[PDB]
């Protein structure tokens, strides 16, 4: 179980988002009717969104 | 969007911008390709800080039939943000740019889905 | 209303509708403008008489941010009842249309005050 923890730690400290462990969301204000836009991108879990 | 206004921030003092405005406008014309069908116009110049100046421009494009109109702001911004063009702009002292058009949600969604 | 369902009556036999469903769906997509941000879906097909078939559809619209949702039934019905669009629909064999949303009294009052 050694080369798993290592890979998981290498995964934690990373912007690739494999359970980044630095996952916090900040709410940016946007007036309507632009709400329909945004619209995440590459590695966004709809769950988190 | 039809008003075609792009705001540019320059890392230059206002007096320097105004003092060489002819040259600045022609350099922007060159960045656009320098053809006689495009004309850069200055809408306004405003000091923002000791060595920061905002210059608002638009570009008039002429058609083969002699008709003229402003380049849409989104279209002009899209050109200026292209990596090669942005670099040329930075060489003129531009450190930022903004369009006034408030994009629709669908436009924003498209930009996020295809950031390049 | 969010389910976006529009019932269409066609003056065609059910076998003919099903036999050319790909073509029918694309023609409806064309009536809507044909953009790739709109997709016509068939919810159901039911025979009503020898040469009458009901086809229930909805339309999925995609935003610039990649999000999708159904076009509201009232909005879709409003488009299809416009005189130019209705005529195009009639050319496909459509002889009637219905939305399922039960309008509010205030909505009904508005439609009567402004029938156009």
């Amino acid at each position: 179980p050694i080369p798993e923890q290592i890979k998981l730690i290498v995964d934690k400290w990373n912007p690739n988002h494999p359970n980044c462990a630095f996952k916090t969301y900040l709410y940016n204000k946007v007036d309507e009717h632009t709400v329909p836009l945004y619209g995440p991108g590459p590695n966004e879990d709809p769950k988190e969104w | 969007d039809e008003d075609g206004l792009i705001s540019l921030i320059f890392n230059k003092k206002e007096s320097d911008i105004r003092g060489q405005q002819q040259q600045l406008v022609e350099s922007l014309h060159k960045v656009l390709g320098g053809h006689q069908t495009l004309t850069v116009n200055v809408e306004g110049v405003k000091t923002k800080a000791d060595n920061q100046t905002e210059v608002i421009i638009y570009v008039v494009e002429r058609s083969p039939n002699g008709t003229s109109r402003r380049v849409g702001a989104s279209a002009l911004f899209s050109y200026f943000e292209q990596a090669h063009i942005k670099a040329n702009m930075q060489s003129l002292g531009v450190t930022g740019a903004m369009a006034q058009t408030e994009l629709s949600p669908v436009q924003i969604k498209q930009l996020i889905q295809n950031p390049l």
